[PDB]
């Protein structure tokens, strides 16, 4: 009946849960707490020419 | 279909007027397994010196008798090698077979309830007070329920209708039980497994279950029929295990 | 990724059609001495029609029966006094002081579950002759102390540092605070009844208080203020979830007396009527 | 980990959600708001003989 | 994204919902309200020998 | 090779300094078969209530101790359910496991002979006389051999050299036996089958075998070593059978 089943946050070294949406608007849904992407190069490496890190930066 | 024989160790019970056998919750006694143990030393298992029928002393069923109870263990602490293995170890574990006998003639009448109650915690006749262990148990001798409300200090509130637990006595059928109806059968048999919230326990400190015998229909008879009608209990431990050997405790 | 989880609906049994009979089968004759309860249905004693039954036993499962919030404690504490012990509230954790939840729990011998805990805090002004002042929002602190931790002596004691104890800070006008607790017991399941002692000599403490030992709760005002005194009341609510129970018992008949024992006063089995045949007549012109 | 994924209530003329059950009793689950069945003939047409609606009711 | 989709409680005579788990501990999940098993014979028929119910109980 | 464990019923014996086990004549105890029976009624077999280790009371080994003996059965007639099954039947039959314990330090010395003698018929200290049963046995208490020739009436002629049977004591090695040499081992174990000229017999009337413990090298020790050195016996019946149930006899 439009049920979503997904995994729970556990540790490392039965574990899933169920959700049903009750309302017609998506602004009524609960938060999206399980999306973990990254793109740090946008802020730390914003240069036109690539820098190898074992080579000198100049010359 | 009414005849039965039970053998344990060097002891045997025969009966010719049995109803059936109650297995407490569909579970037979068994030994502790490896994925449920916590104590690490190797346990001892005597296996015929402890697992056999012991008989307690009898009570007299009279025309106005309220009923009787025993506490297990602590009713078998002076019984052979079961009691001696109880005195030298810290942890013990066992199931039981209980057998109650009471016979009478086809001109007598009466009905008894035989019930085993796990963790039967009891209250004092003084509500601003606490109980002691002598009022709870006398070993192989039975405690007696009362006929009215009890008073005085240090005694257990023992009017039969509340079963000394603050409940209705007619609801005790929620526990494992049988009936002895004098026109039908003359014995009751209950097989009880080990029931606790921990896998082993100390046998002097904790009463695992109480045995209650309560007549619902009193004993009646006529002109020259026999007046003396006794009731007898017999108990056998099963799958008995002990851990933690040290010097013998003293009560 | 999406995973479909199936839920089996469980309905009651249908009644089947049955006709007249004349034979040696005697389904209605039994013997209660065996300890067995008869499994006879109406179709074994009368003539019946076929009915398709759609009723479900969903609201009588243990989880739906026990998963509701109940009050378990209420307490008071002041912002200003001359006692310094009435400036904070403290109590030992159990579920034995409010009779409704505790009678509901005592239908079973052993229970195991996680918990959801909610707090409801309210404040009020103490009756004085001169009124009138504006007070900023009040903040409250709740600290849980497991057995063995140091105990606060006042509202300014160093122990409210709460370096390792878990605490809640809250301010009035917001939603009630809430948190969940796992199954915390040194045993494999909780025990509601204990027919035993604490000392190996069969004396000492009898019954329930031997086994619980689950810490304390302390609550205070954080502002440390209010030349005109105020008074707060805190109420705590429990809600069990992910439940398992064992060994059912008969429900409590007598009224409770105190939180430590099972002590009682003898009570009747029921109330009376006129005679064993009495019938109330309700069809009269 | 026992997760249910089902569709949300939207309009007509990303849209699913996730649920996990945390408790052992089914009385602790949330409401079943997305089951829409009907059977009106039980109350509006409870007659033994069928009535066609283009034919006369009698005769 | 670890979503569980399962059916809702309806009547008899669109119906599913979605769940996502947000926390690392399973004690944070919601109650298990949709598990309905039974085993009454443990309390009503705890006898060693089977009783047929059309036969006499004794003899 | 020196460690051993024996389990019977609900009882267990461990030992860490055993020699071996003697099986009396290469024959283990067993039940009576159909082509060797004469009594026709169905026999009872308790099997864990009777077949378990019972411990008697201990004796003190002193520097000048002649020795001790017991008679079997009649030393177990007050032991649990074995004794009760003995009192209600006319015929009984059983084998036995005997275990004798005596430990001491590596600075002590001494040597004991442990022997089981079938049909040990004894003589009176008066040659023109007859013996009585009190002089033959005291139940679980031991009779004591003497140091010289005995006199007086009604006592058994009990100088150790003749073993009270008119033989040489050094020849008793013809029977099943073991030795306890204090520098080597600390326990003896003998397994005895049923030995008689008839398949069953009455257990109050006939002594099936006598157990004798005789020191050949006396106990010796020095300045401040322990002086108290006890000896202990423990016996377990095996394959126990009874026939001929009637009312209980009275001695």
């Amino acid at each position: 009946m439009g049920a979503q089943v997904s995994t729970q946050k556990t540790g490392a070294h039965i574990i899933h849960y169920t959700n049903i949406n009750y309302y017609k608007d998506a602004a009524s849904n609960s938060a999206n707490r399980q999306d973990f992407s990254q793109d740090p190069g946008k802020f730390t490496e914003p240069v036109k020419d690539i820098m190898v890190k074992s080579l000198p930066a100049l010359n | 279909d009414r005849v039965r024989s039970i053998t344990l160790g060097n002891s045997t019970i025969t009966t010719q007027e049995s109803a059936n056998v109650v297995v407490a919750y569909g579970r037979w006694p068994e030994y502790l397994k490896d994925n449920e143990a916590t104590a690490e030393d190797q346990p001892t298992q005597p296996d015929v010196a402890t697992c056999r029928f012991y008989t307690l002393e009898s009570v007299t069923w009279e025309r106005d008798s309220p009923g009787w109870w025993w506490k297990f263990p602590d009713a078998l602490k002076d019984m052979g090698l079961f009691g001696q293995n109880m005195y030298y170890h810290y942890l013990g574990r066992a199931g039981y077979t209980i057998h109650v006998q009471c016979n009478a003639s086809k001109f007598h009448q009466g009905c008894l309830m035989v019930v085993c109650v796990p963790e039967a915690e009891m209250g004092c006749s003084q509500v601003d007070g606490t109980v002691n262990e002598h009022s709870l148990s006398e070993g192989e001798t039975a405690k007696k329920f009362a006929s009215t409300s009890t008073n005085g200090t240090n005694t257990v509130q023992s009017i039969v209708t509340n079963a000394g637990m603050g409940v209705g006595v007619g609801n005790l059928t929620i526990f494992p039980h049988q009936w002895i109806n004098l026109r039908t059968n003359n014995c009751a048999t209950i097989v009880m497994p080990y029931i606790n919230n921990v896998p082993m326990d100390n046998m002097f400190r904790h009463h695992n279950f109480t045995l209650m015998i309560i007549p619902f229909v009193p004993l009646d008879y006529s002109s020259d029929s026999s007046t003396y009608v006794p009731i007898t209990v017999t108990v056998a431990p099963m799958c008995a295990e002990y851990n933690g050997l040290r010097l013998a405790t003293s009560l | 990724v999406v995973e479909a989880v199936e839920n089996a609906v469980a309905r009651v049994a249908d009644t089947i059609s049955s006709g007249p009979s004349n034979s040696q089968a005697v389904p209605a004759l039994t013997a209660v001495e065996t300890g067995h309860t008869s499994q006879v249905t109406p179709s074994d004693t009368i003539q019946t029609r076929h009915v398709r039954n759609y009723h479900s036993r969903s609201e009588s499962s243990i989880e739906n029966f026990l998963c509701r919030s109940a009050c378990v404690y209420m307490g008071e504490y002041h912002t200003t006094n001359t006692d310094t012990s009435k400036l904070f509230a403290s109590w030992t954790i159990n579920a034995r002081r409010m009779v409704q939840m505790r009678r509901k729990l005592e239908l079973f011998t052993y229970v195991r579950f996680d918990m959801e805990v909610t707090f409801v805090i309210t404040s009020k002004q103490d009756q004085g002759t001169q009124l009138g002042q504006d007070m900023p929002p009040l903040t409250h602190q709740i600290m849980y102390i497991p057995p063995g931790g140091p105990i606060p002596k006042s509202v300014t004691d160093y122990t409210w540092q709460t370096s390792t104890n878990p605490s809640i800070f809250w301010t009035e006008g917001n939603a009630p605070p809430r948190m969940s607790i796992p199954f915390i017991s040194i045993g494999n399941a909780y025990s509601n009844f204990y027919d035993g002692w604490s000392h190996f000599s069969q004396n000492g403490v009898y019954g329930y208080n031997t086994l619980n030992h689950m810490g304390q709760i302390y609550v205070r005002h954080v502002n440390g203020s209010s030349p005109l005194p105020m008074t707060s009341t805190v109420r705590m609510y429990f809600k069990p979830k992910h439940v398992k129970v064992w060994v059912p018992r008969p429900p409590r008949l007598c009224q409770y007396k105190n939180a430590s024992t099972v002590n009682f006063t003898p009570t009747n089995i029921t109330e009376k009527r006129q005679s064993i045949n009495y019938i109330p007549e309700t069809v009269k012109p």
